[PDB]
This record gives C-alpha cells, sequence and structure tokens, in this order.
C-alpha cells in the first residue's frame, strides 16, 4: 500500500523526522508489508528502539517501538578497592553509559564480562548485578551491585626443569615479611598475573647473567586450583648448560671512537656470560656515543653462544648516526617561571653535538630544584637533517614560597605579633628570598636572608644575611635582660665538584646588652670573659662587637629538591673569631639528609637526620652562651616543647632585676625565689648531639595526587645538648650536664601537608625519656 | 544538577543565573537542561551561555570543555567566529597570570604555552571570519601575542648572550626576525647577534647586519 | 679575577679537518650536506654561507674557536673553506 | 564578603592585551632583508566588525 | 566493628544428617599428613588387605587394611639434587601394577616402589609433573602430565615408549585426563574441554572431540577438577569435558549420542544407567546413559565439597573436604547415614574396597570406613 501518515511511538533520543528518515516507509511513499519488515531491522538499525512494531491502519501506518536509549544513571553497589569506573570502563567497553542506549539484552553482556574484568583482577571470585531501575521517559538507573568474593593469592611455586639452582631463589623474586593470624596482620602475598610475568623475567635475568644461554623458559602453567584464590604452577625451563663470553667482536659504524668502544668492551675471553653486562655494554656505548653526538646509536649484539667449548662469542653490530644533533632546544611548563632560570640549569648547548650526560645533569639541577613537580623533557629530532634535534624540556613547576607565623598575643593586647614569610625563586627569577621578623613591646626582631644564588656564570651564591634585634626582654623593665643584637652575615657559594661546593661569611655580632640575669651559666662566660658583673642584681652592661669568619660545605648526590628519596647531603657549617674580634671563640655545627630506600621501590626510605655541634673559645674564654647549642619542640625531637632540651641554669642568689615586677618573672630576685633558683628553661651547651629516625610512607585512604607530595613518617627521637664544660662544684646540687649521657627521648609521627603555602609539618610525639627542665606539649604544630 | 524538569524553567533558570552572576548554578541549569535535553532549540545557544557562564567564573578548561562539546553539537554555526574568539580568549587567560604586574614583574616572557594556542585560534579567528565582530578584538590580542613570542623570544636570545653560545644567539634572534618584524625587540636582536658574530670574530658577518641596522633605523 | 676554578663554556657546531678534506671549492651544499649534513647557523640575506664554528672557553686560562665558514654561491655551489683560528 | 569594613572585591582586572600596539617593522632591502613571519602570524587586520574588549558579547 | 568489616565469600550447609545405618570408621592409620591442602593428584589404592598409601611428606606406607598395621614403609622424600633433603611431593597419585607402585611426583618423577618392601623398584623423570594417576598397564605407564603429554614408560623399568601431545591447556588448567586404555586404543581426556582416542601402542590420534572450550570468553571451572578422564563402558564413551561437560560419544570416532555441553559436574560415576555425579553447586544427580534424563538428585548435599560418588554398604556413599560422610540411598536421595569421623577434608576419593571405605584425607589421613 501507501502510508497515509506514521505514529512515531517512543524514540527518547531520536527526532520524528529522523525516525520518518530512518525509516524506509516514510509519510507519502510506497509501503509494502516488506518494506514494513524492512522498517523493523532498520529501525533496529538505529541502535536506539528496543521493540519495533511497525503495523497499519489499513494504510495509515503506526509504528509501536519500545526503546533503549539515555541511561538515567549507573549505580555502583558493593564498588570497594576494585573501582567503580574500570567497572565503568567495561560498561564503556560495552556500549552503555549515562546518556546512552541500554539494551537490556546486553546485561550478562555485561556481567560475564565484568566476571571477565574481576578474572584479569587476580580475582575470579566476585559476583556482578546489574539491576535496571527506571527512571523518565525510558530512562534507567543501572544499579550494579558488586559480590566479591576473593582475589586469588600466591601460595606456591613448583618449577620443573630447573638443572642447578632452586626453585626457591625464585619464589624470592617477590619479597614477603607478613603474617595474617588474627594477631599479626600485616598484608598478604596476593596474586597478579604480571607479578608472575615480572618474576618470569626475573627468572630471565636469574639465568642469564649465569651463563646460561641455552636457557629457555619451555612452557608455563599456572594452577587452575578449585578455590579460585589458590596459585600453584607447573613452569617448564632448560637452563642448558652456563656459557662463557669467550669473545668480544663488536663491529659495524664505531664512529672513530672503537677504541673508547673497546674500552668499554674490556672484557675477559672464557668468563661466564653476562648478558645483563653485555646489555650494559651496548648501553655503555649508547652513551659514549651519545656523549659523542649520536643521538641514535643503533647498538646491536649478537652473543653467538658457542656450544662446542661451552662459550658465546659476542658480536656487536654498532650504527652511531651523526656527531651534530643538537641544533636547538626547547622549554615547555614553564608560564609562570622566567625561562633562563630552568635554562642556566642545564649543560648541553645548542648550535652542539650532543653529550648524553649533559641534558640529565641539567635536568638533575632542575630535579634539585624544588619548585618543580616533574622535570623532564622531549627529545625530539626536528625532521630533515641528522643535525636538527630539538629537545623540548617540558616540565611541571611547582608553587613557590611560604608564610609562617607564631601564637596568641594579639587584639585583647598590644600592637605585637609575630611574622615571616618566603618567596625563594622571586617571582620566577630563581632569587632564594626568605625574611622574618616581629616587632612586639619586649623585643624588635629583624632579619632577612636574600640571595643571588647564581650571580656570575660559576653559579655564585651571592648571599646577603643581614638582622637586628632590638630585644629587651621588656616585661616591666628592660633591665631584665637587655640584649640588641644587630649586624650582618654576607656568604658565598662556589662550584667545587657539582656535589662537593664549599662555603665560607663573615658575622658581625654586634650585641649591646645591659642587666644581665643572674643565671650563672651566662655569668661564667662573663667570668670566662675576665668580667665580673655583680651576682645578686641584674645591672650589669655588656657591650660586644664580634667579628667572626664563617665557613661551610655542601655535599650534593641527593635525588630531589623539594621531595627527594635516595642519596644523601651532609653539609657543613662551621665559624670561627678573628684578630680584632672582641672574643676569640669558635663553633663548629654539621647536619646530614642521607636518604636510604628501605623499600627499593622506596616506598620506604630511611631518613637519617642528624646535628652535631661543638664552639669553645679560641683562647682563655669560652663560647657566647647565645650560641650554644639547643634542642626540644621545634627540633629533631618533637612532643617537647622548644629550648627544653640542653644544660639548665642556676640563677645567682639575687635582690636587684632594678624591679623585677613583684612575684612575676622571678630570677631568684626581691621577689623571692632566692638563694640560687635553678632555671629549667635550656640554657643549653656547647656541644650537640640530637637525631630523628624518620620513615617514608603513602597511604591509600587519601589518593596518591598528593601522597608522594605529603611525607607521612613516623619516628623514634633521640638526642642530648650538654654543655661538656659544665661545672660540678657549681652544679652538685645542679645536675651535671659535662656528659653527653642527657639523651633526651621521644617517639611519634610528623604529618607533612604539602599545602599551596608548601609543606606543613604536624607531629604528635610521646617523651618516655626526659630530664630537669624538658617541658613537653606531646604535639608539635609547625608551619 | 537539575533534575527531569521542563527544559525552559531550566533554561529561564540558566539565564537568571547569568544575570544574577551566578555562573554555577547556571551551569547546574545549563549542562543538565542539555544532559537530557542537548536537542534543545537553544542547546546550541546553552553551550555558548556555557562558555559566559565558564569564562565568567574563570573556568577555562569547562570552557573549552564547552567549546569542543559546541564543536560536536555545532560543527556548522555562525558563533564559530564566537568559538575562535572563544578558544583564543580562554587560552589568553590559560596562559599567563600573576597580581605581580603593578611592581613591573611580568608575565610575558615566561612560557607563550597557551598564548601560542591562543595565537592559533585567534588567526583562525581574523582568518576564517574576517568579518565578524570578534576579528577586530582578536586582531590587537594578535598584536599582542606577536609581542609576548617577542619579549618571550628576546629573552632566550639574551640567556645564551650570557651563556656564551652564540650560534643560539643568532638562532633565537632569527627566531624573532623569521617569524614577526613589526616588534622593536627583533630590532634590538639586530646589534644583538651581530654582538654574537663579533664574539664568534664574524665581524664581517656582524657588520652586515648593521646596515640592516642602518637599514631599520626607521 | 684570581680564581683557577671556572664552569667551563662549550659550543659546537663546527668541521673537522676530514670534513675540510671531504668538501673543496666548487663543491655543492648537498655534497658539502652529504655526510656533513647542515650547519647550526647559515647567512640568512646574503648567499649561503654554512657556518660551523666552533667555540669554547677554558676556565681562567684564555679562550679557543675553530671558526670554519663554508660560503656558497646563489646555486650553493662551494666557494672557500675558511678555518679559522682563536680570535 | 568583607562583613567588617564592607569593602568588597576591588580593584583588578585589565584589557592591556587589546591596549597593545605593534611596533616597528624591518625596513631592509634585499641582501638585508630575510623572512619575517613564519607560523600562525597571518592576521587579516579587520575592522569587520568592531566592538571591541568587554564590549564584546563572552555569550 | 572494622576487625571484622572486611570481605565475605557464600556457602550452603548441610540439611538432612541421617544415621539409619549407624556409621563409624572402620579404622584410622594415619600415613602423616598426606597431599594436605596442596592441590595435588595423588590418592592412595587399597587392595589385598594391604592399604597402598603414601603422603607427599614422603612416607610410603604399607597398611594392613583391618587396622592399618604397618606392612611396610618406606620414604621417597628425596635427598639429593640443586636442593637437598626434599619431601616426595606426589604429584600423580598410587598406581600399583604388579610387583611396583607407581606415583607421579610434582618433582616430575614417576616412581615404581617394589610392592613388599616399598623399595623403588624404578624411578623415571618425566616431562613435568603429573597432573594424572599414572595409568599403568599393558608394559606401558600413561600420563597426562602438566604439559599435555601422554607418556609411556615400560613398567618393569621406565624405559620411555613415547612421549606425544595431548589437549594442552592453556595454563595448567588442572584436569586429570588419565590415559586408559579402553578396547585398544587409549581414550584421553582434555583440559581444554576436548576429549581424544589414541593408540593405545603408540599413542596414533584415533580421533580427538572438541567438546567444552578453554578458559576465556567461555571461562571455565576454577571451583573444581573437572573429571576429564573418559570412563569407559562399551563404545559409547562417557566423559567429561572441563566445564563439566558430560558426552556420551562414541570410542572409534568420538560421536556424539547426547552431551551435557550446559552440565557442569565436579566428579562423576557411571552405576549402570544411573550415572551418579556431583554437580557444579556439590549436588548428587543419577542421569542416563542414554540421555541427560535426571533419574534422581538431591540436595541433601549443597556446597559441601564432595568427593567421588561410590557405592559401598548398599548406598551412594560420599565423603566430603569437609570431612563429613554421607550415605545416599542409591535411588531418590534418601539421604542413609552421616559419619563426621574427620575434619580435615577428604581430598581423596572413597576406596569401596577390601570390604572397607578407605579414604585419606589432606591431613586426617587414611580413616578407612564401615556402618
Amino acid at each position: 500500500f501507501v502510508v497515509k501518515d506514521i505514529h512515531f511511538e517512543g524514540l527518547q533520543r531520536v527526532a520524528v523526522g529522523a525516525a520518518l528518515l530512518s525509516m524506509p516507509v516514510r509519510t507519502g511513499d510506497t509501503v509494502n508489508d516488506e518494506d514494513i519488515s524492512n522498517t523493523i531491522r532498520a529501525l533496529f538499525a538505529t541502535g536506539n528502539f528496543e521493540d519495533v512494531r511497525v503495523l497499519r491502519d489499513g494504510d495509515t501506518l503506526l509504528v509501536q517501538v519500545k526503546e533503549r536509549p539515555t541511561i538515567a544513571s549507573i549505580t555502583f553497589s558493593g564498588n570497594k578497592s576494585v573501582k567503580d569506573d574500570m567497572l565503568k570502563q567495561n560498561l564503556e567497553a560495552s556500549g552503555v553509559r549515562v546518556g546512552e542506549s541500554l539494551d537490556r539484552t546486553t546485561i550478562a553482556d555485561i556481567e560475564k564480562g565484568l566476571e571477565d574484568f574481576y578474572y584479569s583482577v587476580g580475582k575470579y571470585s566476585a559476583s556482578v548485578k546489574a539491576v535496571v531501575t527506571p527512571l523518565p521517559r525510558n530512562r534507567v538507573d543501572l544499579k550494579l551491585v558488586f559480590q566479591e568474593g576473593v582475589s586469588a593469592e600466591i601460595q606456591q611455586i613448583n618449577i620443573v626443569g630447573n638443572h642447578a639452582f632452586t626453585t626457591d631463589e625464585l619464589i624470592s623474586h617477590f619479597q614477603l615479611r607478613d603474617e595474617v593470624p588474627w594477631w599479626n596482620v600485616v598484608g598478604d602475598r596476593k596474586y597478579q598475573k604480571q607479578k608472575l610475568a615480572g618474576d618470569l623475567e626475573t627468572l630471565r635475568s636469574y639465568y642469564l647473567d649465569r651463563g646460561y644461554a641455552r636457557f629457555n623458559i619451555d612452557s608455563t602453567q599456572v594452577s587452575l586450583t578449585p578455590d579460585k584464590k589458590g596459585i600453584y604452577v607447573t613452569v617448564n625451563i632448560t637452563e642448558g648448560d652456563q656459557y662463557k663470553l669467550s669473545g668480544v667482536e663488536v663491529s659495524g659504524n664505531l664512529a672513530g671512537h672503537s677504541a673508547e668502544i673497546e674500552q668499554l668492551t674490556k672484557i675477559e675471553p672464557g668468563e661466564l656470560y653476562n648478558g645483563t653486562k653485555v646489555t650494559k655494554m651496548e648501553d655503555d656505548i649508547k652513551k659514549l656515543l651519545g656523549r659523542y653526538g649520536y643521538a641514535y646509536p643503533r647498538v646491536q649484539s649478537m652473543p653467538e653462544i658457542n656450544d662446542a667449548d661451552k662459550t658465546v662469542k659476542l658480536r656487536v653490530n654498532v650504527d652511531a648516526g651523526n656527531r651534530f644533533y643538537v641544533r636547538k632546544i626547547r622549554f615547555e611548563g614553564n608560564d609562570t617561571s622566567k625561562d633562563a632560570v630552568l635554562r642556566r640549569e642545564m649543560r648541553q648547548m645548542e648550535g652542539a653535538w650532543l653529550g648524553s650526560d649533559l641534558v640529565d645533569q641539567g635536568k638533575e639541577r632542575l630535579n634539585r630544584l624544588g619548585f618543580f613537580e616533574t622535570v623532564d623533557t622531549d627529545t625530539q629530532r626536528v625532521p630533515g637533517s641528522p643535525d636538527q634535534v630539538d629537545v623540548v624540556y617540558k616540565v611541571k613547576e611547582r608553587n613557590t614560597g611560604s608564610f609562617n607565623f607564631g601564637i596568641g598575643y594579639g587584639t585583647e593586647s598590644g600592637v605585637s605579633f609575630q611574622a615571616g614569610v618566603q618567596q625563594d625563586n622571586w617571582l620566577g627569577t630563581g632569587y632564594a628570598v626568605g625574611i622574618n621578623g616581629t616587632k612586639n613591646d619586649y623585643q624588635t626582631y629583624a632579619e632577612l636572608s636574600v640571595t643571588n644564588p647564581y650571580f656570575t656564570v660559576d653559579g655564585v651564591s651571592l648571599g646577603g644575611r643581614l638582622f637586628y634585634n632590638d630585644f629587651q626582654a621588656d616585661d616591666a623593665d628592660l633591665s631584665d635582660y637587655t640584649n640588641k643584637s644587630y649586624g650582618t652575615d654576607v656568604t658565598l657559594g662556589f662550584p667545587i665538584n657539582e656535589y662537593n661546593s664549599l662555603r665560607a661569611g663573615l658575622g658581625y655580632v654586634h650585641n649591646s646588652l645591659s642587666n644581665m640575669q643572674p643565671q650563672v651559666a651566662m655569668w661564667r662566660y662573663l667570668y670566662s670573659m675576665g668580667e665580673h658583673p655583680s651576682t645578686s642584681d641584674q645591672d650589669n652592661s655588656f657591650k660586644t662587637d664580634d667579628f667572626t669568619f664563617n665557613y661551610g660545605w655542601t655535599y650534593n648526590k641527593l635525588d630531589r629538591g623539594y621531595f627527594p628519596t635516595d642519596g644523601s647531603r651532609v653539609n657543613l657549617t662551621g665559624k670561627v673569631t678573628i684578630p680584632g674580634s672582641d672574643n676569640e671563640y669558635y663553633k663548629v655545627t654539621l647536619d646530614t639528609a642521607t636518604y636510604v630506600p628501605i623499600d627499593d621501590d622506596h616506598k620506604w626510605v630511611v631518613l637519617g637526620r642528624t646535628r652535631w655541634g661543638y664552639g669553645d673559645g679560641l683562647g682563655g674564654k669560652e663560647m657566647p652562651f647565645y650560641e650554644n647549642f639547643y634542642a626540644g619542640g621545634s627540633s629533631t625531637v618533637r612532643g617537647f616543647q622548644s629550648n627544653t632540651i640542653g644544660p639548665k641554669a642556676v640563677y645567682f642568689p639575687h635582690q636587684a632585676s632594678n624591679y623585677d615586677p613583684d612575684y612575676d618573672y622571678e630570677c631568684a630576685t626581691q621577689d623571692g625565689a632566692k638563694d640560687l633558683c635553678k632555671s629549667d628553661d635550656a640554657v643549653g651547651g656547647n656541644a650537640m648531639a640530637v637525631a630523628s629516625l624518620e620513615f617514608i610512607t603513602p597511604t591509600p585512604f587519601i589518593s596518591d595526587k598528593y601522597a608522594n607530595s605529603v611525607r607521612t613518617s613516623f619516628f623514634w627521637d633521640m638526642g642530648t645538648v650538654w654543655d661538656t664544660n659544665w661545672d660540678s662544684s657549681q652544679y652538685s646540687g645542679y645536675p651535671d650536664y659535662s656528659d653527653p649521657s642527657n639523651i633526651r627521648m621521644s617517639a611519634g609521627i610528623a604529618l607533612q601537608w604539602m599545602s599551596p603555602l608548601g609543606p606543613l609539618v604536624f607531629s604528635y610525639a610521646q617523651p618516655f625519656k626526659k630530664y630537669d627542665g624538658d617541658k613537653a606539649e606531646q604535639f608539635q604544630f609547625n608551619i | 544538577e537539575v533534575p527531569d524538569n521542563p527544559p525552559n524553567e531550566i533554561y529561564a533558570t540558566a539565564q537568571q543565573k547569568l544575570q544574577d552572576g551566578n555562573w554555577r548554578q547556571a551551569i547546574t541549569q545549563l549542562e543538565a537542561l542539555d544532559n537530557r535535553y542537548p536537542f534543545g532549540p537553544y542547546s546550541q545557544q546553552v553551550q555558548l551561555d556555557l562558555i559566559y557562564a565558564y569564562y565568567k567564573n574563570a573556568d577555562l578548561p569547562l570552557a573549552q570543555a564547552a567549546i569542543d562539546r559546541f564543536i560536536r553539537l555545532n560543527p556548522t554555526h555562525p558563533n564559530i567566529d564566537y568559538v575562535m574568539y572563544m578558544r583564543g580568549l580562554t587560552n589568553m587567560a590559560l596562559d599567563d597570570s600573576a597580581l605581580q604586574g603593578f611592581f613591573g614583574v611580568d608575565r610575558s616572557d615566561r612560557d607563550p604555552q597557551h598564548a601560542r594556542a591562543a595565537f592559533s585560534d585567534f588567526s583562525k579567528l581574523v582568518r576564517g571570519y574576517p568579518n565578524s565582530q570578534y576579528t577586530t578584538d582578536a586582531t590587537k590580542r594578535l598584536v599582542f601575542l606577536k609581542d609576548r613570542l617577542a619579549k618571550y623570544e628576546y629573552s632566550v636570545a639574551e640567556y645564551y648572550t650570557e651563556r656564551g653560545a652564540w650560534v643560539a644567539v643568532v638562532n633565537r634572534v632569527e627566531g624573532m626576525l623569521r617569524d614577526y618584524p613589526d616588534t622593536q625587540a627583533t630590532r634590538d636582536a639586530l646589534p644583538l647577534m651581530e654582538n654574537a658574530y663579533r664574539q664568534m670574530q664574524m665581524n664581517a658577518q656582524a657588520e652586515k647586519v648593521a646596515k640592516i641596522i642602518a637599514a631599520n633605523s626607521s | 679575577e684570581r680564581v683557577v676554578y671556572r664552569p667551563d663554556i662549550n659550543q659546537g657546531n663546527y668541521l673537522t679537518a676530514n670534513d675540510v678534506s671531504k668538501i673543496r671549492v666548487g663543491m655543492t651544499q648537498q655534497q658539502v650536506a652529504y655526510a656533513l649534513g647542515t650547519p647550526l647557523m647559515s647567512d640568512p640575506f646574503g648567499t649561503n654561507t654554512w657556518f660551523y664554528v666552533f667555540r669554547q672557553q677554558p676556565g681562567h686560562e684564555g679562550v679557543t674557536q675553530q671558526t670554519l665558514t663554508l660560503t656558497f654561491n646563489s646555486s650553493g655551489v662551494l666557494t672557500n673553506i675558511d678555518n679559522k683560528p682563536a680570535l | 564578603c568583607s562583613s567588617d569594613s564592607r569593602y568588597k572585591r576591588q580593584v583588578s582586572g585589565d584589557e592591556a592585551y587589546l591596549e597593545a600596539a605593534p611596533l616597528a617593522e624591518l625596513h631592509a632591502p634585499a641582501g638585508m632583508i630575510l623572512p619575517v613571519t613564519s607560523g600562525d602570524y597571518a592576521i587579516p587586520v579587520t575592522n569587520g566588525s568592531g566592538a571591541v574588549g568587554k564590549a564584546l558579547d563572552i555569550r | 566493628l572494622f576487625n571484622s568489616e572486611e570481605d565475605v565469600v557464600k556457602m550452603s550447609p548441610l540439611p538432612t544428617v541421617e544415621n539409619q545405618f549407624t556409621p563409624t570408621t572402620a579404622w584410622s592409620t594415619s600415613v602423616g599428613s598426606g597431599i594436605g591442602n596442596f592441590y595435588s593428584n595423588l590418592h592412595p589404592a587399597l587392595a589385598d588387605n594391604v592399604v597402598y598409601a603414601a603422603d607427599r611428606a614422603g612416607l610410603v606406607k604399607a597398611l594392613n587394611a583391618d587396622d592399618g598395621k604397618e606392612i611396610w614403609s618406606v620414604s621417597l622424600a628425596e635427598k639429593d639434587g640443586w636442593f637437598s633433603k626434599e619431601p616426595a611431593l606426589l604429584s600423580g597419585g598410587v598406581t600399583v601394577s604388579g610387583g611396583h607402585v607407581y606415583i607421579g611426583s610434582e618433582k616430575a618423577q614417576v616412581y615404581a616402589l617394589n610392592t613388599s618392601d616399598g623399595t623403588v623398584a624404578w624411578q623415571t623423570k618425566v616431562a613435568g609433573e603429573a597432573l594424572s594417576r599414572p595409568v599403568v598397564s599393558d608394559g606401558l605407564v600413561l600420563i597426562h602430565t602438566s604439559n599435555g603429554q601422554l607418556q609411556a614408560l615400560n613398567e618393569a623399568d621406565g624405559a620411555v615408549k613415547w612421549t606425544v601431545n595431548l589437549d594442552m591447556p592453556s595454563l595448567s588448567l588442572r584436569g586429570e585426563s588419565a590415559p586408559t586404555t579402553a578396547f585398544g586404543a587409549a581414550v584421553v581426556g582434555g583440559d581444554n574441554g576436548r576429549v581424544s582416542a589414541v593408540l593405545m601402542e603408540q599413542g596414533q590420534m584415533i580421533w580427538q572431540q572438541r567438546i567444552s572450550q578453554a578458559t576465556g570468553s567461555t571461562e571455565i571451572d576454577r571451583l573444581s577438577d573437572v573429571d576429564t578422564t573418559p570412563v569407559v563402558v562399551n563404545g559409547v564413551v562417557f566423559a567429561l569435558a572441563y566445564n563439566g561437560n558430560l558426552t556420551a560419544l562414541d570410542l572409534r570416532s568420538g560421536q556424539i549420542m547426547w552431551k551435557r555441553e550446559l552440565g557442569s559436574v565436579n566428579d562423576f560415576i557411571v552405576d549402570g544407567n544411573r550415572i551418579y555425579l556431583v554437580d557444579q553447586n556439590d549436588r548428587v544427580m543419577a542421569l542416563t546413559i542414554d540421555g541427560g534424563v535426571t533419574l534422581w538428585t538431591q540436595s541433601d548435599l549443597l556446597h559441601r565439597l564432595l568427593t567421588s560418588p561410590v557405592l559401598y554398604n548398599g548406598n551412594l556413599v560420599v565423603g566430603d573436604s569437609e570431612g563429613y560422610l554421607h550415605w545416599i540411598n542409591v535411588e531418590d536421595g534418601r539421604f542413609v547415614a552421616q559419619q563426621k569421623v574427620d575434619s580435615s577434608g577428604f581430598q581423596t576419593e572413597p576406596v569401596a574396597a577390601d570390604g572397607k571405605l578407605l579414604i585419606q584425607a589432606k591431613d586426617g589421613t587414611v580413616y578407612s570406613i564401615t556402618r
């Protein structure tokens, strides 16, 4: 017949006219009964019409369609640690998503493939239940129920064909220390087939270095144990009679560097075969030629395994390429920092040949930068001549700067505050800028520390550090220990090695003090100065203008600039005085930061941070007491309070601070506490031995987006601060600190949150071995 | 977002929250307006008003997401000049943004990453639609990013000047030369590369360029 | 100023004496470029002067360069092998 | 919000990208001139329709 | 709370505990820890009042089958190699043919222990460990090993007569194919869901019938070891494919009389026409031999990790890997007797021989059973 009109019944995403064009029975066109049957498959070919029933009212057509389209939602239930988007990726594999055709027939197709996904997980013990839940006009919520039973766990490895080596040494291709007896549950040994293929190629490298060059894993048969968990295996291998490197006959385009290549192939004819060393030895040439230019150094070994003397013969086929390749270089991921900041952290130059060891060394300074997130590049050949290889340094950069502050003492008191903020890499220039200070009524403190780290082409660390402490300890008078300390410190850092870098400086120590507190250890220094201030009174002035020569040295063989993981940086910082200084003394200090990998994948790494110090006079005097060492609270040792680790002084039997306030800020003074009051703040010692033992661990509850920039780390703190010149006669009922056996102790965990204002470090720690005057707040909040 | 509703009350609340300036709540309407009705009669204008909601809320990859939606939803449209505007306008906000500008410290030479991307979209705009309301606006930005490339490419030519790679000085100057003539920074790159010649003792090759300086004195 | 140490400034893009004997006056640009390729600097506005210029600075001990410029005609045919030493 | 002094979100923002002007171009003759444009630097400078800056529709 | 808020798997209990003929054990004579919880094909044999039982630890024993009194005992725990002082680790089960105890090991060795004392009459390293019991007959030691190798050792010394390829699984799709001599032709199961007949005399393929398919896109049973071994009554061969797929097919051609490609069966025996089986839900069923017609079935055992169905004391006896024993009616599913004599679970088939019911557990080794 011919259609009068069509009833377009049920579309949900299709248009009425779009159904009409997809109908071959469109309005006004001749409609046979076969064209009706042609329509059903063609409206099934729309991919959105779940039912198609093309009917007619004599000639007036009407197409009863139930429809497939938009899925309203996809609900995941039981969607545990095997996450739901990868489960949705199987829905994205099976064509279904929110917005899309459902085709409710394909549920078991999804419910098979999700199990086949669960099969590939390391499980098969799971079930998936896709539930259709209707929403408006066709729409469907896809409730998916994941009754995941269990994964598979590695239990036993059985290998046949082992010639001379134990299967158990190949079981150790993955390391375990754990247990689950319900009282020592620390994880398991679960299965993944890529652990196996890794252990397979661990087993491949296990026998290649032995000499086995008829070595071949014949076949491998992993168990179908009736639990869907039990991982047993039947590996068939042939080690096959360990062969020897009996000769290297390296050939090909040796580029005139063949003797240098021969240095890389200085071998022993007849030593047992090590193809991994041979694999290394090819890479020796590829970097040597890579240092000789030749970015495409096609080096092809051929171990002609000589089975007659049970050896090998090492043919090698070398093709270096062209020497000059570094035309220019590009830099990317650089929209905020200046390019020449990163470009000065480079060693391979444009318009040159390639030094392969220059580009990573430049990237290592970029790796040791810190305000990067990633450091990498794109070493693309610009097409055309073999002189055009543009190295596109696309990196990712991290935020610069951090603010610090104190606690309390504001808006219910005077105009008084603690400040301090940093602008290292100042505005993308690279200027290490750190400025701190505080304006209170007790004191007015100024401090700047600004560096031109790269002031010459050598990388001269032009660093200036100026300071001014108008410190009065002004509670009701300044005669409670006035101290005007100010001056300069100009310092320079120099390449000697590019790991071993020396430091030097000068200190102008203009300390102008009046009316000293009667604590004896302070005053013993004044007696060491030959000055005899009146013991029972804070009335005595003391101005010094000390001229010191500072020095130091940096070790730098350690990975990154803000989050390293392997290596060590040792930092000597020392000083001495000069003839002309108002006191002749010295003070040496050292800190190290070694990164020893517990996990060789560096998920756990030893952080060895310890500080050593010693300072004394150059003769006749001692080190000044304000240069004595301390710890506690914000130190290596947490859970204590600040300046609570060290020797503790005793006040003189005292009267006149020129009025200490009544029964407040006592120094065995006129308002009580007399007859040698022992001070309890750590007045600190002329020697130091403190440490903290930190261990990087990742967190799974937070995603690893920043858990590799968040350094969660446990510790157990130990360390001593002690005055090796502590008196035993003056301090006889007072503790002797001449020994380093004043070893304080605490333990806890640090919480480094890498904010947009940088790392924010919080730490609860519990002291267990304390001493006199060790005041302790067990939580330490630091910025 | 919006539940299953009449589309025009979603569209009214879309245009309200744009006039309210509540771009997120317009984003709440406009997306669910096109999530259930991408066949809407204003679903093309929705994607434009999404970019209006996105860029005025500074949602730059989402504005580009509404661009590539509108690329897929309207591969032909009168407002693709708007798209080739809103492509280049997004990348300009995407390239450099800092509060240091009053201090004489600017990001116009750090990296022109999306600025080169903004250059492409805006030059496409003034090529594909040199009649639009957007091609006159984009030209001064295309003027600007040429200078932002000129500020960028002079500083790397400045870098190899302190480095001493005088082949790299001449090459980065020729990068300024071969890419944009209408820059004084290229004209100050004209003595910069002939210095590199004289440090390479190519004084004769240098003084040819001083004639170009004598030529480009004007 | 009175230092022995200085990190060295280095700069490739040059040709060797074997590359000097590889070419001769009369050689086309491509016939130079068969084993030598293009230099990483040429003369843009004038004739083809293929600049293969070595540069290096030894730390607080003088300066060195091998400036080898290869000028070609409009046809790209070699007209000079212009080796130039330091300074 | 600024619920203390009612000084709201204030001075910021610019359109210097539109306010930028091109500079003097090469007036060099042959033997002094080289190719000068290469890339996406192909801009028909058109006052085909104006309304530039914030007055342009971004909707 | 979160001490117990971890993952969980589902199972089913053992309904209908009966004791209509009150069961017991005939004796215990424990070999020690036998197979253990390892998945191995090892299983003891009982004949002539000599319990020919062993362990993978090494102690191969002969025990006098009224109390299991020690007839002989040796140790196949080996002493040398690239690793000295190892256990026996037997893969294939106990085969006593003549005066040898043929056992395939997980050390890829097939032994033969002199049945008078257990001294090794011969032992021969074979191609991989034995996935099946060494089916020793006709002078041959017909094994289905891990690599899908039908091998033959001269059972007097272990001299290799051949080693020919079989249905090789894609992994260790661990199925006992156990190549038995059936009417002059060795008829072998398949671990990828095939079934084959080869020549007994040299391993020359009579036919191989693809029945079920391997793991992948029709993923097959890792909840059971499907008895792919063809049990051969007259020349309609009755065999499972590795999806549990029972198949009545010709001996000489492999042409199907009926099959259970749909059906998934763990273990099975053909009691005449009442094919007694363990279904994939640990369900007992009686299928016909001229179809897949359920003569009877029962769910008195459901998720009860059964051993092989056996007829003993006039009843269908079934133990399990939970350690229970069950006596079922030969007809429609009447649970007759229940003996919980084991808690270590029986991983071996019941031996209804010597008037007894000899089952050796994983760890509760030999528990011989009467009622």
